[PDB]
């Protein structure tokens, strides 16, 4: 295997790249939320309505009230991760009628009142790829009782003893949250997170977040058209790259498929013998006496048993997993969406500008906007600047120089300056740093005096 | 359930309810025939050791009184059916085998036994059904100059499958050189006689074995016992009894496109979904009657003794062994109302209920995620704040949880 | 409001005292006391009955300890955030959204608990709003001056410059106002003069 | 210093020779040697072991 390509950086002790030019990237994260909720019944699943197998299950003393109580609070803690994730507003704000702000295109994230589920495009692609298994939470007695074609896997799972719970808060309640969240992000900042929520204009609050990563706030209002076409045209890559390739949603297609498999294997599981002559209480009823019949249902129960056993043990170390992930999606939500991250590789790969959250089954979706340096330039650089026997040190830049004439400019974009004492700070003599040079710094008092 | 006298205010699962069987109906294929027992049953001899005789009963009614009745046996000794299990159970075909034997063979032939015996004469298989029934027959067989006319197989080039008849009277050879006629050159006759004496020992005293081994297949069955037949019900929760494949269910007609040689539908849990009239040629499929959990809805015991009761995913035209139809089964016991508050008792897909004054009630409605609120935005509006609080909030976290220790020792055994 | 730590306590004694009452089965044998199948049968169908009842404690105490390993994993979860909370609500201001409390977060003070420990988040919230106008440059001689630090504001008639957490508003000025352009290419730039001392 | 990745070893080690060590145990029966029991018994009862 390769591990990447092959770099030289060129490294000199008095040479600098600054970049020129930026772009703004969309990215996006998948992380699970919450899982199937699911409740087993031990005397259906075990036994079937068979009154010796429940009399003989009477002696095992109480297995079955807590895997029942493991079950529930399973399913109790699905609904705690769901509304830790997304009820972290105190409101549901909505947008103005007037859809501008500042040219950004947030039309294929804002919701849509045509369709019932007010859900946006991006959300509406997000639940049509990831495919349902169709469970037990929708009512199918109904559809159990009308035999059409064959019978289904679901209503053979629910036939013996084995039913999935709705969770508390529809889809449709989930997508207020989302649009609440994206409306307050949008008009506020990051203002409705600590507070009431503020309005302010969109340029202006993207001057502020250019502000936050080290970048003046002209950079924003000099270049407001090329940011929002970036911007628009990374949206518009987002919505054709789902629409082109389905592979991205694997996490909570593996989230779906792992609790179809564990329920088919648990329904699998009572075809087996475990030793015994029959798996059909029934026959071993009909055919033989008390108490080889008795010995033969004794050893169904223990391998039923197992298999719930093992089932809710299972269950249990997913459950562990998936609230770790609704733990780390809580904490995205807060720091990404209701403010801007500091921190490196969190809220995506670049300098994070702000995120939005879409909502996806059994998940949630961010789009981290980033800022990304584009076109970089080679520069020779010094530590500091000897005049008139003193070190100038930059205030906040960084010294570069095109070949003959000496600038200060910012770190991450190429805005040369003239060298001022506004700009700089004296500090010591030009006999201890390493590498100082020898240029002029100008007075802007000299001029204002002399006329 | 909560093993308590006070509870608090919340959701509980108590029990399960289930829809109970109604009626009782026992399908059942209609022969007059009488299965020939009694016919073949009562013999004054019986077939050699070696070569047995095999008795095919088919397409008859079942009798299984009649073993008290001709023989004095001494037990049935049976494996995989009960003795008096038999008046109820519907098989394939019933295989009747007459054959004596010696004292020493009653263990001897067994499934999963080996010996002398059961590598020549007579040997079961080692899953079956069926049994053998043996019985002291020393004076039914003790002619005054003893039997010899019961002939005894000891010698084979290799082994013999269970349920197989040999008759030969060959010459075996343990050796390269052949015989071809002459016995005692390294040569003996593998046919030999039996030593049965009036005179002779306890240990090897002559028995005799009727054999009545049954079969389970998916085959059409054609003997069964004595029933009744009863007439067909429909879309009610009722017991069956079809070719005795026993259970409880519902019985809808069948919408499939059965080949004619199949019978018995299959599920993947192992049951049954669809199976064949006994008495016609009409696919009818099998459904279970409705069932689910039960939720009780209470506040504290020391606010009230009202409950709400939650019958889980059910559409309650079917409830029984205020009625609100709810996406998570139905509400009994609960008002709904166009209302809009936060969530006290949590019991589905967006709906709670609540312990509210407007007498006292129990109410149900949909929860309200917060307060609608529209900031105005402008292109050129800003909001700016001049005042401020502070405030002090708490938060609570675990650290650490009770260390404890267990001996098997003391646990499992006690001294 | 300590239903957390209350819960590490109920769930400790419960599974105890599930354990002690697990005792009590008869696992298909025909006594759930050991000495009464010891004083009753002979050798051997007391030792039939005496596995039985082994097999069945095995696998209580073996439920039991597996509850404990993933409740202990949980609990270690939990113990390494307060950690980290420890270390950087208490140690040091935090300027995580949401960690250390609602609000912007000023310090926070530890306090014991049973089973677990309590923080007491001190927080900044802006209290009383009020409506201005705002442009995001002025245009002075052909030179347009954005603010150092802040944001420029409008009362109706005279523009200030003020600080965005508070409303301090001042006479715009070119220490507080940096030069950038000319006044056609920012949107929404407006005129204004700028104060020279 | 390196006790942690040291107890990784240590761990995944000591697992797998408990696991092989689980073999000598006879679990009720009579020997814990499965062609002694294919050998000494007849069907039935060496099923049962
Ligand atoms: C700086 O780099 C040059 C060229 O690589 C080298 O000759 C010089 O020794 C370096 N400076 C120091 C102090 O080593
Ligand atoms: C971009 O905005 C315009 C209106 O400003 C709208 O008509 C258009 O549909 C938007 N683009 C997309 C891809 O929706
Ligand atoms: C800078 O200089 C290095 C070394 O001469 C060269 O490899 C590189 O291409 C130059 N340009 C940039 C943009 O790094
Ligand atoms: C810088 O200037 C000072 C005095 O003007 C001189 O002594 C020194 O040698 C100069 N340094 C270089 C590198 O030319
Ligand atoms: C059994 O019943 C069917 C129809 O009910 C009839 O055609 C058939 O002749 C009957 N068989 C006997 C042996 O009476
Ligand atoms: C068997 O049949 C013979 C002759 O029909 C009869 O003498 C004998 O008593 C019968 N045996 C029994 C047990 O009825
Ligand atoms: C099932 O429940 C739905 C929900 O109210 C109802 O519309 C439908 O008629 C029900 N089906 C029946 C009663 O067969
Ligand atoms: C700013 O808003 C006003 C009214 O809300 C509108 O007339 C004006 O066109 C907007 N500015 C731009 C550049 O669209
Ligand atoms: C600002 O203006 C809006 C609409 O004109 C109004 O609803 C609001 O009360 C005003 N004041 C504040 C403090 O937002
Ligand atoms: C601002 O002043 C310039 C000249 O100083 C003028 O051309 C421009 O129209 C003015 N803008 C407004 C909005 O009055």
């Amino acid at each position: 295997m390769s591990l990447g390509a092959e770099n030289s950086v060129a490294y000199s002790n008095n040479s600098i790249a600054i970049p020129t030019n930026f772009t703004i990237s969309v990215t996006t994260e998948i992380l699970p939320v919450s899982m199937t909720k699911t409740s087993v019944d031990c005397t259906m699943y075990i036994c079937g309505d068979s009154t010796e197998c429940s009399n003989l299950l009477l002696q095992y003393g109480s297995f079955c009230t807590q895997l029942k109580r493991a079950l529930t609070g399973i399913a109790v803690e699905q609904d705690k991760n769901t509304q830790e994730v997304f009820a972290q507003v105190k409101q549901i704000y909505k947008t103005p009628p007037i859809k501008y702000f500042g040219g950004f295109n947030f039309s294929q994230i804002l919701p849509d009142p045509s369709k019932p589920s007010k859900r946006s495009f991006i959300e509406d692609l997000l639940f049509n790829k990831v495919t349902l298994a169709d469970a037990g939470f929708i009512k199918q007695y109904g559809d159990c009782l009308g035999d059409i074609a064959a019978r289904d896997l679901i209503c053979a799972q629910k036939f013996n003893g084995l039913t999935v719970l709705p969770p508390l808060l529809t889809d449709e309640m989930i997508a207020q949250y989302t649009s609440a969240l994206l409306a307050g992000t949008i008009t506020s900042g990051w203002t409705f997170g600590a507070g009431a929520a503020l309005q302010i204009p969109f340029a202006m609050q993207m001057a502020y977040r250019f502000n936050g990563i080290g970048v003046t706030q002209n950079v924003l209002y000099e270049n407001q058209k090329l940011i929002a076409n970036q911007f628009n045209s990374a949206i518009g890559k987002i919505q054709d790259s789902l629409s082109s390739t389905a592979s991205a949603l694997g996490k909570l297609q593996d989230v779906v498929n792992h609790n179809a498999q564990a329920l088919n294997t648990l329904v699998k599981q009572l075809s087996s013998k475990f030793g015994a002559i029959s798996s059909v209480l029934n026959d071993i009823l009909s055919r033989l006496d008390k108490v080889e019949a008795e010995v033969q249902i004794d050893r169904l129960i223990t391998g039923r048993l197992q298999s719930l056993q093992t089932y809710v043990t299972q269950q249990l170390i997913r459950a562990a997993e998936i609230r770790a992930s609704a733990n780390l999606a809580a904490t995205k939500m807060s720091e990404c969406v209701l403010g801007q991250s500091k921190r490196v590789d969190f809220c995506g790969k670049g300098y994070h500008l702000m995120s939005f959250p879409q909502s996806a089954p059994h998940g949630v979706v961010f789009l981290h906007v980033t800022y990304v340096p584009a076109q970089e330039k080679n520069f020779t650089t010094a530590p500091a600047i000897c005049h008139d026997g003193k070190a100038h040190f930059p205030r906040e830049g960084v010294f570069v120089s095109n070949g003959t004439h000496w600038f200060v400019t910012q770190r991450n974009f190429y805005e040369p300056q003239i060298i001022t004492t506004d700009n700089t700070f004296v500090s010591g003599n030009c006999d201890v740093v390493i590498g100082i040079v020898n240029n002029t710094v100008y007075d802007p008092l000299q001029p204002e005096l002399d006329s | 359930t909560l093993k308590s006298f006070t509870v608090e205010k919340g959701i509980y699962q108590t029990s399960n309810f289930r829809v109970q069987p109604t009626e009782s109906i026992v399908r059942f294929p209609n022969i007059t025939n009488l299965c020939p027992f009694h016919e073949v049953f009562n013999a004054t001899t019986f077939a050699s050791v070696y070569a047995w005789n095999r008795k095919r009963i088919s397409n008859c009614v079942a009798d299984y009184s009649v073993i008290y009745n001709f023989a004095p046996f001494f037990a049935f000794k049976c494996y995989g059916v009960s003795p008096t299990k038999l008046n109820d159970l519907c098989f394939t075909n019933v295989y009747a085998d007459s054959f004596v034997i010696r004292g020493n063979e009653v263990s001897q032939i067994a499934p999963g036994q080996t010996g002398n015996i059961a590598d020549y004469n007579y040997k079961l298989p080692d899953d079956f059904t069926g049994c053998v029934i043996a019985w002291n027959s020393n004076k039914l067989d003790s002619k005054p100059s003893g039997n010899y006319n019961y002939l005894y197989r000891l010698f084979r080039k290799s082994k013999l499958k269970p349920f197989e008849r040999d008759i030969s009277t060959e010459i075996y050879q343990a050796g390269n050189k052949p015989c071809n006629g002459v016995a005692g050159p390294n040569c003996y006759s593998p046919l030999q006689s039996y030593g049965f004496r009036p005179t002779y020992g306890v240990g090897h005293q002559p028995y005799r074995v009727v054999v009545l081994s049954f079969e389970l297949l998916h085959a059409p069955a054609t003997v069964c016992g004595p029933k009744k037949s009863t007439n067909l019900v429909k879309n009610k929760c009722v017991n069956f009894n079809f070719n005795g494949l026993t259970g409880t269910g519902v019985l809808t007609e069948s919408n499939k496109k059965f080949l004619p040689f199949q019978q018995f539908g299959r599920d993947i849990a192992d049951t049954t979904d669809a199976v064949r009239d006994p008495q016609t040629l009409e696919i009818l499929d099998i459904t279970p009657c409705s069932f689910g959990g039960v939720s009780v809805i209470t506040p504290g015991t020391n606010t009230s003794n009202q409950v709400a009761v939650l019958y889980q995913g059910v559409n309650c035209t079917e409830v029984p062994v205020n009625v609100f139809q709810t996406r998570a089964g139905c509400l009994i016991g609960a008002e709904y109302v166009n209302n809009s508050y936060e969530c006290d008792i949590p019991i589905g897909a967006g709906i709670c209920a609540s312990y509210q004054t407007q007498s006292q009630s129990i109410i149900a409605y949909t929860m309200s995620l917060g307060a609608e609120n529209s900031v105005a935005y402008s292109n050129n509006s800003i909001a700016i704040p001049t005042n401020f609080t502070i405030s002090v909030t708490t938060e609570i976290l675990p650290v650490s949880m009770t260390k404890t220790s267990v001996d098997c020792t003391m646990y499992i055994c006690g001294d």
